[PDB]
């Protein structure tokens, strides 16, 4: 009988942080340096994150910058909903089976199995053609993530443009930055190196730079300069390159795309995202 | 249906007007008309050909070469970017409701009440409210208490905006207290400002970011700057206004992604928006 609106997520602090539920499947109650409580949805999602391998759904607990915009959507609009973390762990990208398909949340919009893409995910040609995102909720870019110690100009390090088994660069599979550096001409070279390295997730990425298994990762400013202030045997290297926003994302037809773009508009101009950055990102 | 009306407003570096040829548009400008009346007494007139370029006029360019479509550019007479007097669009935006134009192409702000009657495009140039003032001068932002309160202070910061575009709109909505205070500093235009805070007579400037950077970057002897690392308040962009329905939008939108992945705004940032400060 519910009409509530599938909303697909992904895992990726600080605009998603997934966590357990306790014993008696509610969120722990947590509060801000505000002194404020931490608004926490239920999502459900696969346990076993590993690739090819049985997905068994679980609840479990959703917060961040997000799922803060999602709640005040809600409310501005006067929907119900649901949400939920992406089977296959992926942002989306459109691959080839002659026939084409989109995996990640991508895809499940797409399919129907989501009505609404909340996330940090980026605005480009690819998504647009097939989905309708909104006005930008944020405006970034990529830059890159290296251990304390490590000396790179930027994108432009001849480390980067010249590789070598030597020094070990990548980024997430199926993203918007693979899509980037596969469409790019210019970037074809970088792009034979990190094929052979690209992570599953931001978050095993991040970890590997840590463990010394990977030098460098190449991902959304948003994201590494706040893993690089929790983190400070962690450095961001480098200018911003590829400047992009993120959007909502929802399918051509939604009923709800012209009040979603007018709802982050309004956000923009009364200072509320500006108090969710301030909240989760800076 | 190929040939498109399209408005647009002059405000460098995004939009550049010059006389043409004492016979026609050389270089990279293009053809604009501007309606010029004959006297104050009447509506009689004539077009005046000129000729235009810049930023938005590059973007142009490049949209009708991509989305395949040819145009008869002019310049708005009946108000500037956009706006709405009870209930009633002038400008740019008004140009467009009023279907006198397709689109709308300049230094036009996306906000929320102009997208209850437009459509917008992508944004293609990041902007929101910037403060421009004379180097030393403290002042936190445009949430500082000496905007917020102006009277707590002796004698109070004399600060105002060129009103009636979407800084205004903002500040009217969000400081009741700061707008009613700064209207006696309402400035007629960009270079009346920069001047007022050059004699002086005016402690701070509020206007749109991108065009605020711009004067900063070519400031004589950069005495005037933006504050904070050129900090911007409501976050926002320029877009390409269309009729709402607009069997264009999705085209422009799917170009203006291309122009960015390509790294073809980037060189238009380089060619017209950099400066030596
Ligand atoms: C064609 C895709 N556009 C871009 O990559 C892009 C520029 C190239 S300049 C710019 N500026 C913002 C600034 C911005 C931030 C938040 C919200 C908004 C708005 F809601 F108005 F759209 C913004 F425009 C967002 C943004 O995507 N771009
Ligand atoms: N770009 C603004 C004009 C300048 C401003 O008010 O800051 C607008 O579209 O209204
Ligand atoms: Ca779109």
């Amino acid at each position: 009988m519910s009409t509530r609106l599938k909303i697909v997520t992904i895992h990726q602090e600080p605009f998603v942080y997934v966590k357990p539920t306790l014993s008696d499947g509610t969120c722990k109650e947590e509060f801000t340096v505000n002194g404020d409580p931490v608004k926490k949805v239920i999502c459900t999602g696969p346990n076993d994150t590993s690739p090819g391998s049985p997905r068994h759904t679980v609840p479990q607990c959703c917060y961040g910058f997000c799922i803060d915009l999602l709640i005040k959507l809600a409310r501005t609009m006067n929907f119900t909903y649901e949400v939920h973390l992406v089977a296959d762990g992926k942002f989306g990208t459109q691959e080839r089976v002659n026939k084409k398909e989109w995996n990640g949340m991508m895809g499940e919009l797409l399919s129907g199995q989501a009505d609404m893409i909340v996330a940090p995910l980026t605005i480009n040609n690819e998504r647009a053609q097939y989905i309708e995102f909104s006005k930008p909720f944020k405006y970034q870019g990529l830059t890159i993530l290296v251990k304390k110690g490590t000396r790179i100009t930027g994108i432009n390090d001849p480390r980067l443009r010249n590789p070598s088994d030597k020094f070990i660069y990548a980024t997430v599979k199926q993203s918007s930055v693979d899509i980037y550096f596969r469409r790019q001409v210019e970037l074809s070279t970088m792009y034979r190196h990190m094929e052979k390295h690209n992570y599953e997730s931001a978050a095993e990425a991040i970890q590997a730079v840590r463990d010394n298994k990977l030098h460098a990762f190449i991902w959304d400013s948003a994201v590494l300069e706040f893993e690089a202030s929790q983190k400070c045997d962690l450095v961001t290297t480098g200018e911003l390159f590829f400047r992009s926003g993120f959007g909502i994302g929802m399918r051509k037809d939604s009923p709800w795309k012209q009040n979603v773009s007018l709802s982050i508009l309004k956000s923009h101009e009364n200072g509320f995202m500006e108090d969710l950055d301030k909240t989760w990102v800076r | 249906d190929n040939h498109l009306s399209i408005v647009t407003l002059e405000e460098a570096p995004f939009v550049i007007v010059e006389d043409i040829d004492p016979e026609t548009c050389v270089r990279n400008t293009v053809p604009c008309r501007k309606f010029v009346k004959i006297n104050n007494s009447t509506n009689e007139g004539m077009n005046v050909k000129k000729c235009c370029k810049g930023f938005c006029i590059d973007i142009l360019k490049k949209l009708s070469r991509t989305v395949k479509f040819t145009y008869d550019l002019y310049l708005v007479t009946n108000g500037k970017h956009g706006k709405k007097v009870n209930n009633v669009w002038n400008g740019m935006i008004g140009e467009v409701v009023y279907q006198r134009a397709v689109m709308a192409v300049g230094s036009l702000t996306i906000n929320e009440e102009r997208s209850e009657v437009v459509d917008f495009s992508v944004p293609f140039v990041e902007t929101g409210i910037s403060v421009m003032v004379s180097r030393g001068t403290q002042v936190t932002g445009l949430s500082d208490k000496k905007f917020q309160r102006p009277h707590d202070y002796s004698p109070p910061f004399r600060f105002g905006t060129v009103p009636n575009g979407s800084t205004e709109r903002n500040i009217r909505n969000n400081y009741p207290y700061m707008h009613q205070y700064m209207t006696k500093f309402n400035q007629k235009g960009v270079e009346d400002a920069l001047v007022s805070l050059k004699t002086g007579k005016l402690d701070a400037f509020i206007y749109d970011a991108a065009v605020l950077n711009y004067k900063a970057g070519r400031d004589e002897g950069c005495k005037l700057v933006t504050i904070g690392s050129g900090y911007i308040f409501a976050t926002t962009g320029y877009g390409i206004a269309l009729q709402k329905g607009s069997p264009w939008k999705r085209q422009i939108d799917l170009a203006l992604l291309q122009f960015v992945g390509d790294g073809e705004m980037e060189e238009l940032e380089t060619l017209w928006l950099t400066g030596i400060c």
